[PDB]
């Protein structure tokens, strides 16, 4: 659905707050700890076998950055969110092979990094503003999944 | 499929909730119905104001039963029997429902403890939380 | 993605063997024995105690009808199923609060269904067909979901 | 959370597929690399014709596995150890593929035995594959 504007104060007033290199490099790094599987994804970038080398991995730390970027464009396409991510949900399915399951694990991690930065603007509220979000942002790049 | 070092970190992060059963249930409640709104239909006689009695009342019943549960947790599927016997069999909770309250557990926990939560601490508790509501799935019939 | 020639031929040749009543009664009494949370959603039907009321209820029995008719509109709407199932998605969220998860559920038993009373038309190639179909029709069912 | 009467009943349809475990399991692949294509990536190696002696072999080998879980129905996880440390820990297989191949078995049961495949029968196998499933994705680390 639409984002309200009460919604779309909460995402683009929390947005502007958050350090999008830190948050994404703790974003990634976590789902790879707390969803071991997806490392099968990423063997290319290294030293994977446990949470120490994946905290360390420069590699990993520098991917992160790169998807909370992408996300953060989500936030300045809140009309258009389905036909901004198309290409790359073309290519996580062609290209990376991922699996469309594994989007909204990352979304659910995002939300708990931004609970955990910005405590206090996260009310109730807040969080389901962002939880629509994340929630179109999983569907968005399942959608070219043919 | 707990290991030692998971049960060590579930009961290390859940000591810091104690004393703050009632709390941090009913914000865990609040959000999930309000990220959530499907989950409302099992809760139709609830006033869902913000710290309402009845949602404050059973997000402490919620919590106090997660805490039982780390206090057995070599022994979920006994420390849970009845409840599952109320979720699966008599109320008919769809399964999905259990993911979205483990999240909103997390989420609360982020927000009071974001230090405590490290990535690993992280990875334990969500282990104890898919452990505990597979036993509270595991008697439809 | 768009159906090709060999999969049109495979959906529409098959199609045109099945008893839809019979299938159909079959296939909504098998998800509310198999999935038995399913019964919560039709609790105004009676008796959904156990298999054996499942299976001699006379509306379960009927509304299974109307389901598999309904999908099988699908086959004549190859190109826009998305579109044909609007509506009935509609429904679905805001009228029966289904949720979404439970469409791929169901798929997957009308294809044991269609496998146990056509075994000899239901080839390797003829089940890959079929799964794309239920796959696009429980995306369908589930898009209005907001 | 098998009951008495789904052991009963597992051990019963499994009986069918005895003498048949390198067809049905040739076949359960198959229909798994066909209807689900993504699943390929996990067998680069593989020739994928129709009846390749490798597409036999690994269905035979799964089939037995599968067989081998009904007679240590009981204790499934004590079945399944190794299995689980391979699929979880060493190949990373993506838990929701097991679904996929659980699927393409219950339709294999569907076209050689229709008649036993009853609706309680199904739900009883179905439970079985979930908890074999389960299993197998339970040493991810
Ligand atoms: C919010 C969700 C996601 C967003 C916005 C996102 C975004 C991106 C972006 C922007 C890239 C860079 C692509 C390029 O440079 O052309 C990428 C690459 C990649 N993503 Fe994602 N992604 C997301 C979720 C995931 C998930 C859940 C997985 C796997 C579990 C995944 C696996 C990959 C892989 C394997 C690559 C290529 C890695 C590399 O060589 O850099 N992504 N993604
Ligand atoms: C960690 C997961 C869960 C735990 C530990 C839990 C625990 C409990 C407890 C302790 C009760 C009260 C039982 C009693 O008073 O005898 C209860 C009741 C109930 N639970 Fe859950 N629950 C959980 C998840 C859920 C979910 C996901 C739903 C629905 C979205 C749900 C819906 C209900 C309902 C409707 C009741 C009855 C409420 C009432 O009668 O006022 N629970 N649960
Ligand atoms: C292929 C998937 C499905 C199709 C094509 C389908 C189609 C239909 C149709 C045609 C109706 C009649 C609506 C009307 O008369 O206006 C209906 C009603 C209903 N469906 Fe579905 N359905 C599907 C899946 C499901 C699932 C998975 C559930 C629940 C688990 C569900 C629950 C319901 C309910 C509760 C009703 C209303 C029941 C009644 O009073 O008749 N449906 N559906
Ligand atoms: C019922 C579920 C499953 C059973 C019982 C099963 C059983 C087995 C067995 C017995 C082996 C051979 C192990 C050995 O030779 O030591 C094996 C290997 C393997 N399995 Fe599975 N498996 C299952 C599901 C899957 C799924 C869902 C995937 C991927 C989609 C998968 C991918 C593999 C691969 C890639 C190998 C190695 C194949 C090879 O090296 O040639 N398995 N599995």
């Amino acid at each position: 659905a639409s984002f309200d504007a009460h919604e779309r104060k909460f995402i683009v007033d929390l947005w502007a707050k958050v350090d999008v290199a830190q948050c994404g490099a703790d974003a990634l790094s976590r789902m790879l700890i707390v969803y071991p599987w997806k490392r099968r994804y990423f063997e290319h970038f290294g030293k994977m076998c446990n949470a120490h080398d994946i905290l360390h991995n420069s590699k990993v730390q520098e991917h992160g950055k790169k998807v909370l970027a992408s996300f953060g464009e989500a936030v300045k396409h809140l009309d258009n969110i389905k036909g901004h991510f198309a290409n790359l949900s073309k290519l996580h399915c062609e290209k990376f092979h991922v699996d469309p399951e594994n989007f909204k694990l990352l979304g659910d991690i995002i939300i708990i990094v931004l609970a955990a930065h910005h405590p206090e603007d996260f009310s109730v509220e807040c969080h389901a503003a962002f939880q629509k979000l994340v929630r179109q942002v999983a569907a968005a790049l399942a959608a070219e999944y043919h | 499929v707990l290991s030692m070092e998971d049960k060590s970190n579930v009961k290390a992060i859940w000591g810091k909730a104690s004393g703050h059963l009632e709390e941090y249930g009913a914000e865990a409640l609040e959000r999930m119905f309000c990220a959530y709104p499907q989950t409302k239909i099992y809760f139709p006689h609830f006033d869902m104001s913000h710290n309402s009695a009845q949602i404050r009342a059973h997000g402490k019943k919620v919590f106090s039963a997660l805490h039982e549960a780390v206090n057995h947790i070599d022994d979920l599927p006994g420390a849970l029997c009845r409840l599952s016997e109320l979720h699966a069999h008599s109320l008919r909770v769809d399964p999905v429902n259990f993911k979205f309250l483990a999240h909103c557990v997390l989420v609360v926990f982020a927000i009071h403890h974001p230090s405590a939560l490290s990535p690993e601490i992280h990875a334990s508790l969500d282990k104890f939380l898919c452990a505990v509501s597979a036993v509270l799935t595991s008697k439809y019939r």
